[PDB]
RNA sequence: UUUUU
RNA sequence: UUUUUUUUUUU
RNA sequence: AAAAAA
RNA sequence: AAAAA
RNA sequence: AAAAAAA
RNA sequence: UUUUUUU
RNA sequence: UUUUUUUU
RNA sequence: AAAAAAA
RNA sequence: UUUU
RNA sequence: UUUUUUUUU
RNA sequence: AAAAAA
RNA sequence: AAAAAAA
RNA sequence: AAAAAAAAA
RNA sequence: AAAAAAAA
């Protein structure tokens, strides 16, 4: 365009909004105890280091997982995802492993437009098993 | 539409007088706007120095 | 669509950022005396009322104006803009007046693209002139 | 030439066949509109309640699933100020922080905004649930709801 | 081919032990004359429908028949008022029997944006009807 | 595009002219009286508010006049304007009236291309005639 | 848009229903192998809970596959054999797979003909797995009925 | 901090230059991350006019392999920078980060 | 850089120009400098092309 | 249109 | 200048 | 179809 | 191919 | 045909 | 734009 | 249509 | 939206 | 032709 | 068209 | 894509 | 596509 | 590069 | 390409 500053013949005042939607992928790890399933906290989406601290509510869209830490000896890694709803959790092991013990084991699943109301920061996303003691997750939600 | 005001525009891109604007609200204005400019200019120089 | 959840056949761990930008239209109020310029300054960007507590800096774009109280008495409203850059300020009074004594007065400016740069609560976006009270801005901005 | 009909003037009979399915209390769509008393600087819950009533023909309802809320001012604003109107969407699995604000460029005019409510939040509501919170420097603003009673 | 082939496997896939399944689950409730009874949802999980595994279930559409005979002098009525968590409708989409020897039906469908999950001790709709058992076929997801 | 300094292969030395013309559109205001006529000064357009001090001559091309100041009780606002040339003034009342009481009133002239000659500061653009103490200005005129 | 409230269906005469339909599914599970002996697959690790399959008394085997669950011995590369096992008749074949990276699993599978494809029951074998390898894991897409 | 007089040195043929316009960051893992552990790297970008905040992370899905993250800088923020000058800040869990930093010397 | 031009004829004026790219257009306020200039002569004659705001 | 195979 | 539901003749 | 005119 | 303005 | 709306 | 297996 | 083949 | 590809 |  | 999420060569 | 305008 | 490079 | 945000002026 | 069973 140019190199100097234009003029905006704006109109009327528009209609704002100073506190609008997000939808993001939240990087956030969570600690794994061995053959033991840990309920995901959906107040770990809303701090201050995802700039989401101003948020009280998230629609949570799908998740995915990654095994954070090495597995046991002798084994391959694998991380498992049942999903939990306020109106019903499930009963899905969505499981996936790894075929290089050095590799991340990666599973994820979508949650479907029916199911995708608000959750609290009380509520829980989710549950993780493997048999490494950290995961990381990527969620992908939308703030409101 | 109506009938006229006499302002006698001949043949549009050729008056002789001059002719009503029909103005309406109060634009954008800016008393002190942009320039772009070639400013041509002199400056003095040392043999063997920079300025 | 779908009424239950599906399988998300994820791979390697993707490229994250729990800190992205956010490309905003910031609303908000600034106090305007008569015959006297006010420097917006960029810090009013930054606050808990946005969700941009969490930037230092953000890439201003385009302002815009607007007469958020009445005029004085057998005025019409007006309110100027003056940009103001860290390189240098600028001298242009970018003006608009309101052609009802109950309407307000609008006026807004667009940024160049070789002018956007970072600003930090310490700079100052441009200066406000209005025979109102009080003027209303929306700053159409990139906080990073 | 002749084949002229779709104008009756007496009765004419309909060859009816098996009783058909039938429902005494369906649904409704509508556009209910209410107003609220409304407090400077204080938050108005409005309530799902004033939906079911016999000045909109929805006393018989129970449940109703929301699809939009528009709202505009009802009186004048303070001296000197244009009129503004915020809304802040409510949910019973988690309750929204958006304000949507619409202002007035007209002291005089009506200050107005509103929001839609996606497929995946469109849930049933009953009387004791809440819609939105509702911000205003007048003391009274007028809403205008497109919802199905159900 | 009429013998065993070799199936080149690569790496080791995604799996999920537990799947969802989509279901039509016919099952049968009791009415009495004049009473609403609520279908209770813990019907759908059971081992006579292979579902004693599931704990939750999304409804997408209901459908009902008369399973006995109606009163003497009438003909076979049902109606059906569905019920949800988050507020119960009135409506009673109601099929009644043109002939007194054959079944009345009515259904109705749930649309997408009520189609959240339900546990055992909720209730999926109201039956009424002039006959003392009326069968149900619910089509749902399991999860 | 580029993102360095280029060369700019030049020749000979160009025609240069550091004091150039300037077509602009400029606004200023004049006090009206009750039933008089207030002679429009040229000089108002060389100020150093408007950039425009180095220049002692301008070719006017057209001029408008919006009304500043609300009329007085239970009127509509009215402006009227009279071009004024040096070789012969006119006697035209270019007249515009407000449909609200509250709206300003506007109207203008379009000076010929036959007439558009220079003017100094002492001479007069046109008469205004209003029932409101202010009339705004804006002149689109060619400073040499 | 879609449909926001709940609609009326018009249904006719009572459908054919079926409580128990069947199934076809991919069931994964693991098995323990010793070095140099073969290990017989039960088809009755199929029908359990965690796979809801406990209510099927039959499944129809299509194709089998297997992977490498644990790591190999000491400077070896994994691998693992399939042998096809049928009432009607055991066959012969060892289809293997052998890693090419230590740090990698081994994997191999067969898949069974349309003329084989009957049903088996929890008694019987769905086929034998060598590995040097203490551990494999199964994937077997079948058909439940 | 990484400081943008790394730049200019003898052993890119660039010690004649003392600006330089970064166009973009990109860097690996130069070491081995800790045991048990999967490399990570982080950039956070640093600007003369404003510091940024973000954390543009690669993390390695295998132990033995490294990790790769980088970042763009747009047209309107590719001013120069001096020896005094920093162009990011580097996070990780190795002991070394190895950066290609494609730039612009004058 | 030092964009330079000689001229051919002992009689002729040298001339040589520079671009800035767009990536470093910003505003220069009075304090500022744009560039050196070095020539054997004594006066040199300067075109910039700017906006002024 | 209205009444009829 | 462009739609979801209560019945509804006719191509 | 008024009043002026390559 | 039938009727009733 | 009847109930939000849209310039 | 391949398709084949029960609601 | 069963086992070996031929330029990612 | 569930079985074996999706080129 | 040199780069990532 | 741009900023972040998901798709597909 | 600067500043003016049937 | 940007920069350096030959007529 | 899904939303939020200037507009082809 | 491949012995075997076929095949207007
Ligand atoms: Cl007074
Ligand atoms: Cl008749
Ligand atoms: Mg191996
Ligand atoms: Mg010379």
């Amino acid at each position: 365009n140019s190199n100097v500053v234009t003029m905006i013949r704006a109109g009327s005042y528009p209609k704002v909004n100073p506190t609008p939607t997000w939808v993001r992928a939240i990087p956030f790890e969570v600690s794994v105890q061995s053959g033991i399933a840990f309920k995901v906290p959906v107040g770990s989406l809303f701090s201050a280091n995802f700039r989401t601290d101003s948020f009280t509510s998230v629609t949570v869209m799908s998740v995915r997982a990654w095994t954070q830490l090495t597995p046991p000896v002798n084994e391959y890694s694998f991380v498992r995802l049942k999903p939990l709803f306020k109106t019903g959790d499930s009963t899905e092991e969505f499981e996936g492993r790894a075929s290089n013990i050095n590799t991340r084991a990666s599973v994820g699943y979508r949650i479907p437009t029916n199911l995708r109301q608000n959750t609290v920061a009380a509520d829980n996303v989710c549950e993780v098993r493997s048999n490494c003691r950290q995961v990381a997750l990527v969620i992908s939600c939308c703030f409101n | 539409r109506g009938k006229v005001k006499p302002n006698r525009k001949s043949t549009g891109d050729n008056s002789n007088v001059v002719t009503m604007i029909r103005a309406g609200s109060y634009p954008k204005v800016n008393p002190t706007p942009t320039w772009v400019r070639a400013i041509p200019f002199e400056v003095s120089v040392q043999s063997g120095i920079a300025f």
